[PDB]
């Protein structure tokens, strides 16, 4: 049963079968978010996310919904933004610490292992609760591309192509279709325009949507996160729409 | 049913029971994964089954065996979260052990700890105890080869051989058999690779499906390091 | 990374630095009679003529155990010494014994001392004051 | 809690107002020392065991304040007592040595107690010098004392890698003799302890009369 | 201000009875049965080593050495009985042996041990032990001596006695079997006896767990030189001790 | 938990001190709570010899030297009318130019009167802290503070700091309806003495001359005083009766 | 029925996945008066609407001062918005005093988010229950910025917030060009926001008694109007 | 601290029409003995601040990391980091000064002597001096050490007030900041031939030179 | 054991008129016989119309403006925009100076302003605190020669009553000039911050610089 009756009102408590349920229910919270997908090319990492369309009143440049830990690390997330928040600071302040210490800058798995520790150790205690927020983050280092996915309960793993909010079963069948018909691989462009269709077939939806696009590449970005300029935006939209 | 307040906190049931340490017990089966541990003359091997059925997970990246010091490797039944931070503490612990009194911890030793601290968590109200189950693996100074296992009981004990996971009646039933066949405690071969593939064989012939190179993860202990295989590696073992 | 005790001297002093006996005629000064020093204590003789050696003595287990903790921060993460202090704030706070002064089992299983023996161990050691109530009202904060 | 700091500022205000070797031999080790006690330059005890244990196995002889010297062997024999049954085996002398090295550390040399520790365990025989302020060092022949200069030339007389059991235990005899003779702190007895590796540890009282 | 207290784990009932105490002695009553008998110059404590097959039975003892002239034994839950060990051990060094140069006596050190299981339950943080102790020891000026102690602090001394699942029938066994000049050997004999009558399975050397408190051992000293240096009382017996006494 | 995590997340703050709650107080970061103590607060230098450091850098060539109060003659006595405080007020001169008179007598309140002697700052400082706490104490009590309790409450205070390097000394007069008039000398040393004359500063032996009665009316013990102070040497009178002090000069 | 059983604190989660608490605190902002904020690239204002408990007392302070180029205004809960304007008002101190900096708002917006998030997963305390805006000028010229009290923080041209503001939000961003381009001239600005906030108004008119304004710019410190400094705008 | 130990001599600054200009000697001295050649004692902060660092080493790299710390924070969470929310000189001497005087304080001090040069965002020069007392101080020319009592000499004969500034260029004044250093040279037993230059200017930014020698040395005279 | 003490001699003059006051000062900084500047101001507006100096440690002396300045910041923030009087900032001022009894400011302190009644008012203080209004106050190496010229000149001669800004000033000078003269710790310059209901006026003038 997704409800478990008298085992699911206090924290960091096992159930009859051995299950947490409110680890399960900031996942339903998840589940509930934005569509984000990272894809994982021969050299790189690619980070797509779906948006609303908002007042006019934003200001244009001060709203990006891709967070740049360090200069090789890219994220997404979906779930609470205050938690989304929160976590993308610790990821800063980890890297910062890492970087500062060893002199160089930190790989991606001991980042995503430092991030699931202190994602799980909000699951051992019941003056807290969990994050409700799945994260999608990557970059490159020494050892080559990496892509992470990490989940409320701690665990995270990594990823050939990863999605996570509302439109996350179809954004897995396409990811999956894509890694099925590229056993060579794939580049950091066709990444981008497979990205950008992928959150369109996705949204496919009231009024309208905005597509970001992040990319960390050797080749083309020296092994450094930047955002997709307009030319190539505009091309993997006009790719997704055709 | 806990019925009371024992549906949250580790306190003594009518019957005189702890469910919430019988419910951590529950939760080591999560994973469906079976892993089993044996011993050589000079040589210890662990073999855990890897799944993998989603087409978008990085294999290399899965792994439930970890290296917590030179000689001593560890293989966790259970979710990955808990035996990530199992993996940290004992890792502390060894290193803890050999600034505080010289030499290399032993792996009973190790257990015993991670044994306490699992009863610290046993009698507290306000912590949890890990839905994990430990084995640890070495070749002690001491002792030679060596196996032990800890649950969330905090009860520990060690094996000549050990199976653990869902599946574990009938690799153990398979291994009593070959003990009472060969009547003595361990696997009489010379090199790691021969114990390596006895034990391929005997979680084949125990789970009744052949494994892949992909579909395995093997680790062995010898008096110099404890290390993991590489697909490689166990692609080569499994031709025999 | 701190070895030998560090920054142990008192910056500021004032006549209610001692919360916990303050007299309540004069709340800006303390309660003499409560302290049960002997009466000809005041607080500025403990300012000097000190042996060296106490200050290091007092806080050596507390540096070693920063020091523990910074190590871990470094090379594990913020992670791993949030969780330490965690466990050693719930052991320490649900512990109330009035009438004994010995640390728990658990606290020495977390500490790494089951087998370990120091001085203060060996020696772990009125007419007003020194009552369950006392006790209580400190543990309290009323 | 531990030793006590009261009476300090009293105490002020009023004052206003040996011979020990160590010797490796090819399967163990031997230790050795006087047997005078003196308290300033009366005899106070002409048959004095200067010869501790801190474990069955583990022994050690001291210098400097006695009392000192006494606690700090008493303290960490009841941690190697401890420790060995936490871990059901053999205590070794590395961990006694550590144990030793870092409760002095932590006093900063105000504990006068400068050792010679020797000892068998499974790992092979072991003689290590221990220095109040926390330096340890090895060695396979030490002295210690106000006689440790002759027995010193002593056995930088007579040692040698291949030694039996028996010329290990007339060198570390002799030590003590010439310590004994030629210095006003020494002289009354000889007090043996040999450690050999599979065996049982032999002490040896008044071996020298 | 509300997390500087927690609420007792341990309360009355309207009865007038303590309920975690009695769910901690519920639990002792599953456990597997641990016997002791006192004789005129010794004392036998006796265990059963319950357990997998592929288990190494001598890494895991029942049976602790706690001074040695004091050991014990246990009915319950092993973890718990682990740590009061530890603790037990490091108390007979602490408050005594680095006071008087003397190991204690064993009622003392079982008066210690008991404290410490009865601060359990005066507690809003840790449940009580779930564990019952029978510890045998030996002193200069009480002799020999057997006690119980019960997971509420409480102890008492006995001249022979048993806890766990058979408790009942081996305390019948006992007090038909008992008197005042038994001897040690025939205390050994009729522990096994009562054992016998308990295990279910096999029944040998490597299902049980046997240990005295008799004269001194001069060969486990692991020194000599010293006359007036007495040897250990407390001596655990082999499994090939146990199955020559069995086929006898 | 998350305050712990804070605690353990980060180098700057620490180097600038401002980590400790009273640096960032002191430093008026957070607010004015440093204005806000009923208690001082009080500096030391963290080291082990904090009073040797302070004597040997206060007791050696700018203006910067401690302020010291006046040495001159000051008499206080009892009467059946209340109570006579006198004062040499010779007026030292350095650098400077007085905008009006010089007081050498703290006015407490408007019934209590001290006399400075030693550390000019200490008494000022610590006569004004003792005026507050009066205050605080007779809204407290909704009666007017006895001599007694004043006078206790400032040698309580100056016991605590013995030795620090405070140096004080003053007369505590005061006029109650229980006690009748009242006269106090408390020094830094800790001693607290009630008397019925007192006689300090240079000259206090031809002062201490007081054709002393206790039946002297007000003018009678003006004039007594005035002269003693004449002979000890312009004067400045205080009367202190039940009602409160008056100034008279002279 | 279902939400009163997973509604007791912060630290629990619905079975749907829902934080209640947090959704309650946000909802608490309604119960507050309508302010107003705008901005040019050269200026910043706010217009605040002050109520009264009755005839015989006076207006609450809805506009507070943190430093001579920053200030902000609430709506919902006063204590929160006490503590947080105090915060805000410490951290600018703090900058001052250490680096001889002007605290920058996207700072300001940045700490007020991580203070506000702490709340919102731990037991023992409450999420805060007032919405601000922050209006300043800096080195990158005029700022305006909403926070919401569940710890996130936008950056807008303008906004309205509390009880009744949608028509004057919607005032807003149909007029966007005409106040996008008011540079140099502080009146105009001031008059556009005091129309949008009347745009908010019901049964009410605003007199020297009820508005509240303030104004930031490139040489014009944060300053507030109040009485008949706001009388030649009505 | 509570004693230097390996140390550099003098750091020497002056001002220029456009701009600072700072020089130090490249040499840690260990006593009498001049053990180790190759210190870095000109730490450049952003793209338009200069630190000069005289006194104790240990201390020096303790600064220096500091000064990395500052720079890492600054650009946390900041995307104009660059471009109009860089360090300032005036903040980098602020921050200094505060933590030099607050360890004073502390009976802790660290052996140094500071020089901060720079401009600021509207193109004024900032050049000012701290010390272990934290006792500060602006001058249109600055130096530590024995540069205090030779350079300064040597320097204000250029540049001797305020309305000196706009009449020197910047090739009048790295010639006397050379001179001066040949000076030093000739007259300080702990000195270092090897020295590093900085310029700061308004319109160029920064220049940075490494390994530059003293020359034009007149050693003719001692031959009789 | 480190001394934390240091010297940076300079020379300081307050002056109290009928409608106003005069703080002034030479800008010459100084270690032992070495010059570190010839301008660096030591007399500071910390605003409400109250002119600040701290003569002796210069570090000492800038930490406690620099904490008057922010203890004046926030009594501003927590009692509606109150202005300050100058009796207030002189206990503030005795309050900070006697915080630090056992490790005091190597200081001497005059502020200078406006009473409640707009007459002119100079407050000096001893370094622990004790502080006293006075009609003339010099202070620093020079004073023992400053304070002569100026009881010369004028009767406590022309009543200072009378004198108006221009004619103190002028007397300021002369003595600063004479001192210069006299004292070589004083010289390079000389600047005069003037209080009156107008605000503060700033004046500087050159000093010989040998």
């Amino acid at each position: 049963t997704s409800i478990g009756t008298g085992y699911d009102l206090s924290n960091s408590v096992f159930s009859p079968d051995g299950r947490n349920f409110q680890v399960e229910y900031a996942v339903k919270a998840v589940e509930n978010g934005t569509t984000s997908i990272g894809i994982k090319c021969n050299d790189g990492v690619v980070f797509a996310v779906e948006k609303l369309i908002t007042s006019k009143l934003l200001v244009p440049q001060k709203n990006v919904k891709i967070q740049v830990v360090d200069r090789h690390i890219g994220c997404v997330y979906s779930g609470l933004i205050p938690d989304g928040r929160h976590l993308v600071n610790r990821g800063r302040e980890e890297a910062a610490s890492f970087k500062k210490l060893y002199k160089t800058p930190i790989p991606i798995p001991a980042f995503a292992d430092r991030l699931g520790q202190y994602v799980q150790a909000h699951t051992l205690y019941n003056s807290v609760r969990p994050f409700g927020v799945s994260t999608i983050f990557g970059g490159v280092d020494k050892n080559g591309a990496h892509l992470y996915m990490l989940e409320p309960s701690g665990s995270y793993w990594g990823y050939k192509g990863a999605a996570t909010g509302k439109g996350r079963q179809s954004a897995k069948a396409e990811l999956e279709k894509l890694v099925d018909h590229h056993p060579e691989g794939l580049s950091a462009r066709e990444a981008v325009k497979q990205a950008a269709k992928i959150i369109y077939l996705a949204h496919e939806k009231e009024k309208d949507f905005e597509l970001e696009i992040s990319w960390c590449s050797l080749s083309e970005t020296n092994g450094l996160h930047k955002f997709v300029k307009g030319d190539l935006l505009q091309e993997a939209i006009d790719f997704a729409q055709k | 049913s806990a019925a009371g307040y024992d549906r949250h906190i580790t306190i003594f049931s009518p019957e005189g029971r702890l469910y919430q340490v019988e419910y951590a017990f529950k939760a080591t089966n999560q994973t469906n994964i079976n892993s089993l541990a044996v011993r050589g003359k000079d040589c210890t091997v662990v073999i855990s089954q890897k799944k993998v059925p989603d087409k978008l997970l990085d294999p290399t990246t899965v792994s439930y065996i970890f290296c917590i010091s030179r000689t001593i490797g560890m293989v966790v039944n259970g979710p990955i979260p808990d035996a990530r931070n199992a993996a940290l503490r004992a890792k502390a612990e060894a290193a803890e052990f050999r600034y505080k009194y010289g030499y290399d911890m032993p792996c009973d030793v190790l257990a015993k700890r991670m044994a306490n601290l699992s009863q610290i968590y046993t009698q507290r109200a306000y912590m949890r105890p890990l839905g994990v189950i430990l084995t640890f693996v070495s070749v002690d100074e001491e002792l030679g080869p060596s196996i032990y296992k800890t649950d969330p009981a905090g009860y520990y004990v060690g094996y000549k051989a050990t199976a653990t996971g869902p599946k574990q009646q009938e690799i153990t039933t398979n291994l009593e058999n070959h003990f009472k066949k060969s009547k003595i405690d361990h696997i009489n071969e010379e090199s790691w690779e021969k114990v390596v593939e006895f034990a391929i064989t005997h979680m084949i012939d125990a789970l009744g499906t052949e494994f892949s190179k992909n579909d395995l993860e093997v680790g062995v202990a010898t008096k110099d390091k404890f290390f993991t295989l590489s697909a490689e590696n166990i692609e080569e073992r499994l031709v025999a | 990374m701190n070895i030998v005790p560090q920054d142990t001297f008192k910056s500021q002093v004032s006549t209610d630095q001692d919360k916990s006996v303050l007299s309540s005629a004069v709340p800006s000064l303390p309660d003499t009679l409560r302290q049960q020093e002997g009466g000809a204590v005041p607080l500025s003789t403990q300012l000097n003529d000190r042996h060296p050696l106490e200050s290091t003595l007092k806080n050596w287990e507390t540096t070693q155990r920063q020091r523990q903790m910074e190590q871990y921060r470094q090379i594990f993460g913020i992670a791993e010494p949030m969780k330490r202090t965690m466990e050693m704030e719930i052991v320490n706070r649900t512990d109330f014994n009035p009438l004994s002064t010995n640390g728990s089992i658990h606290r020495d299983i977390l500490l790494n001392k089951e087998c370990s023996i120091d001085w203060e161990d060996v020696y772990p050691g009125t007419m007003v004051g020194d009552d369950v109530h006392s006790k209580i009202e400190k543990q309290l904060g009323i | 809690a531990g030793l006590s700091f009261d009476n300090y500022q009293r105490n002020n205000f009023l004052a206003e107002n040996t011979t020990i070797v160590g010797v490796k031999f090819n399967n163990g080790v031997v230790i050795a020392a006087d047997t005078r006690s003196t308290q300033g330059p009366i005899v106070a005890d002409k048959n004095c065991a200067k010869l501790h244990r801190i474990s069955p196995k583990i022994w050690c002889a001291g210098a400097g304040t006695a009392a000192d010297t006494e606690a700090v062997t008493q303290l960490i024999g009841s941690n190697i007592e401890l420790h060995s049954l936490y871990t059901s085996r053999e205590p070794r002398v590395v961990s006694a040595l550590q144990m030793l090295k870092q409760h002095l550390f932590k006093y900063q040399g105000h504990i006068g107690a400068y050792l010679i520790v020797a000892g068998v365990d499974p790992t092979g025989s072991h003689l290590f010098s221990i220095h109040a302020h926390g330096s340890t060092d090895v060695g396979y022949y030490l002295s210690l004392g106000s006689g440790s200069l002759a027995a010193m030339a002593v056995l930088e007389s007579h040692w040698k890698q291949d030694l039996t059991k028996e010329e290990a235990i007339k060198l570390a005899s002799d030590a003590i003799q010439a310590g004994i003779w030629n210095d006003l702190g020494s002289g009354s007895n000889v007090d043996v302890c040999v450690m050999e590796i599979g065996k049982d540890a032999e002490y040896l009282r008044n071996y020298l009369t | 201000m509300t997390d500087r207290y927690s609420f007792s784990l341990t309360t009355f009932s309207p009865s007038g009875k303590l309920g975690q105490i009695d769910y901690a002695l519920t639990a002792v009553k599953q456990g597997v049965t641990s016997l002791g008998i006192k004789a005129t110059n010794g004392v036998v404590i006796a265990t059963e080593k319950k357990s997998s097959p592929l288990a190494m039975s001598e890494t895991l003892s029942k049976v602790s050495l706690l001074t040695p002239d004091i050991g014990a034994v246990y009915s319950g839950m092993g973890p718990d009985y682990r740590v009061l060990v530890d603790k037990s051990r490091k108390v007979a060094h602490t408050s005594y042996k680095r006071i008087y140069g003397e190991y204690p006596p064993t009622k003392l050190l079982v008066s210690e041990v008991a404290k410490i299981m009865q601060e359990a339950t005066q507690s809003g943080g840790v449940r009580p032990f779930g564990v019952s102790l029978l510890i045998a020891g030996h002193d200069e000026f009480n002799g020999f001596s057997l006690y119980q102690v019960d997971p509420s602090g409480s102890y008492f001394p006995w001249k022979a006695t048993a806890i766990g699942k058979g408790s009942v029938a081996a305390k019948t066994f006992l007090e038909k079997r008992w008197n005042d000049e038994l001897e040690l050997e025939d205390a050994i004999h009729i522990a096994l006896l009562t054992l016998k009558e308990s295990v279910e399975g096999e029944f040998n050397g490597d299902t049980i767990e046997l240990a005295i408190i008799g004269d001194e051992n001069p060969d486990l000293l692991g020194y000599t030189g010293i006359p007036t240096d007495k040897g250990p009382r407390f001596r655990k017996l082999t499994s090939q001790e146990i199955n020559d006494r069995l086929e006898a | 938990m998350q305050a712990i995590a804070d605690s353990f997340s980060v180098r700057l703050v620490k180097e600038l001190q401002y980590d400790n709650e009273q640096n960032l107080e002191s430093d008026f970061v957070t607010g004015a709570s440093q204005f806000q103590r009923l208690a001082p607060s009080l500096t030391v230098p963290p080291i082990a010899s904090p009073q040797q450091f302070l004597r040997a850098h206060t007791d050696d060539n700018p203006d910067c030297k401690i302020k010291i109060a006046h040495g001159t003659t000051t008499l206080a006595f009892r009467f059946q009318g209340g109570i006579i405080v006198a004062v040499d007020s010779r007026a030292t001169a350095g650098n400077w130019v007085a905008s009006q008179t010089v007081k050498k007598v703290i006015e407490i309140n408007p019934f209590l009167l001290g006399t400075m002697a030693g550390g000019a700052a200490d008494c000022q400082f610590w006569e004004t802290w003792l005026g507050s706490q009066c205050r605080l104490h007779e809204l407290r009590e909704k009666e007017r503070i006895s001599v007694a309790a004043a006078s206790k409450i400032l040698s309580n205070l100056v016991y605590q700091y013995k030795g620090a390097g405070l140096s004080m000394g003053t007369m505590i007069c005061g006029y109650t309806r229980k006690e009748g008039p009242t006269i106090y000398y408390v020094d830094s040393d800790g001693t607290r003495l009630k008397g019925d004359i007192f006689c300090v500063g240079s000259g206090q032996t031809f002062a201490y001359g007081v054709n002393y009665k206790w039946d002297l009316s007000v003018e009678d013990a003006l004039y007594l005083g005035k002269r003693s102070i004449l002979a000890a040497a312009s004067v400045n009178l205080y009367h202190v009766t039940e009602d409160g002090w008056i100034y008279h000069g002279n | 029925m279902f939400r009163n059983n997973y509604d007791g604190d912060t630290v629990t989660f619905s079975p749907t996945g829902r934080l209640f608490q947090v959704e309650y605190a946000l909802e608490a902002i309604k119960q507050g008066s309508v302010t107003v904020g705008l901005r040019s690239n050269t200026h910043a204002v706010l217009v605040a609407l002050k109520r009264n408990a009755d005839e015989l007392s006076s207006y609450q302070k809805k506009i507070i001062k943190c430093d001579e180029h920053m200030g902000l205004s609430l709506a919902g809960l006063a204590p929160d918005a006490r503590v947080l304007s105090n915060y805000l008002r410490q951290q600018c101190n703090y900058s001052s005093l250490v680096f001889n900096r002007k605290l920058a708002v996207e700072r300001a917006g940045h700490l007020l988010c991580d203070k506000a998030q702490k709340n919102t997963q731990s037991y023992g305390g409450r999420p805060y229950g007032v919405g601000l805006l922050i209006i300043g000028y800096d080195k990158s010229g005029a700022h305006l910025l909403e926070f919401q009290p569940s710890g996130n923080v936008t950056e807008l041209y303008g906004t309205a917030i509390g009880a009744r503001s949608q028509g004057a939000k919607t005032y807003l961003e149909r007029t966007l060009d005409t106040f996008i381009k008011i540079d140099g001239n502080p009146d105009e600005l001031i008059k556009a926001g005091v129309e949008a906030i009347s745009q908010s108004l019901r049964d009410e008119s605003l007199t020297v008694d009820n508005l509240s304004i303030a104004i930031v710019g490139k040489d014009t410190p944060f300053t507030i109007y109040d009485g008949e400094a706001v009388a030649k705008y009505i | 601290t509570q004693q230097p130990i390996v140390t550099g001599t003098s750091v020497i600054s002056m001002k220029y029409d456009n701009g600072v200009i700072i020089a130090a000697d490249n040499l840690g001295s260990y006593g009498s003995l001049l053990r180790f050649n190759g210190v870095e004692r000109l730490i450049p902060v952003g793209d338009n601040t200069v630190v000069g660092i005289s006194g104790d080493i240990s201390d020096m790299q303790h600064i220096e990391r500091l000064l990395k710390d500052l720079v890492t924070e600054n650009a946390y969470d900041n995307p104009l980091a660059d471009a109009e929310e860089a360090l300032e000189p005036s903040y980098i001497f602020e921050y200094l000064a505060t933590v030099m005087y607050q360890r004073r304080s502390k009976m802790n001090p660290l052996w140094n002597a500071i020089i901060v040069a720079g401009v600021q965002s509207n193109g004024d020069q900032f050049l000012r001096y701290v010390n272990l007392l934290g006792v500060t101080y602006s001058s249109p020319t600055l130096a530590t050490g024995f540069g205090a009592h030779m350079a300064n000499p040597l320097l204000r004969k250029v540049v001797d007030r305020e309305s000196d500034i706009p009449k020197t260029t910047v090739q009048v004044a790295e010639e006397a900041i050379v001179n001066a250093m040949r000076v030093l040279y000739y007259r300080d037993a702990r000195s270092s031939r090897n020295f590093s230059l900085a310029i700061i200017d308004k319109n160029t930014g920064l220049t940075f030179k490494k390994n530059l020698q003293v020359e034009n040395m007149k050693w003719d005279f001692a031959k009789d | 054991q480190f001394n934390p003490y240091g010297d940076n001699g300079g020379t300081i003059l307050g002056i109290a008129g009928e409608d106003f006051a005069v703080l002034a000062g030479d800008t010459r900084n100084i270690t032992d016989y070495s010059i570190n500047s010839r301008y660096e101001p030591k007399v500071f507006d910390c605003g409400d119309n109250i002119v600040m100096s701290a003569n002796g440690f210069a570090a000492d002396g800038d930490a406690l403006v620099k904490r008057f300045k922010n203890s004046v910041k926030w009594y501003h923030f927590d009692h509606n925009d109150k202005k300050l009087s100058i009796n207030s900032a002189a206990r503030n001022i005795q309050h900070l100076l006697y915080g630090k009894r056992f490790f005091p400011y190597y200081v001497h302190t005059i502020i200078a302003g406006l009473d409640e009644d707009g007459k002119g008012a100079v407050y000096s203080f001893d370094p622990v605190g004790s502080y006293e209004r006075e009609q003339c106050r010099a202070g620093g190496a020079a004073a023992s020669l400053i304070m002569p010229f100026l009881d010369n000149q004028v009767n406590f001669k022309k009543p200072l009553k009378y004198l108006s800004v221009e004619e103190v000033i002028k007397l300021v000078r002369d003595s600063f000039t004479s001192a210069t003269e006299r004292h070589i710790q004083v010289g390079d310059g000389l600047e005069i911050l003037i209080v009156t209901k107008d605000g503060v006026r700033k004046e500087f003038y050159e000093l010989k610089r040998d």
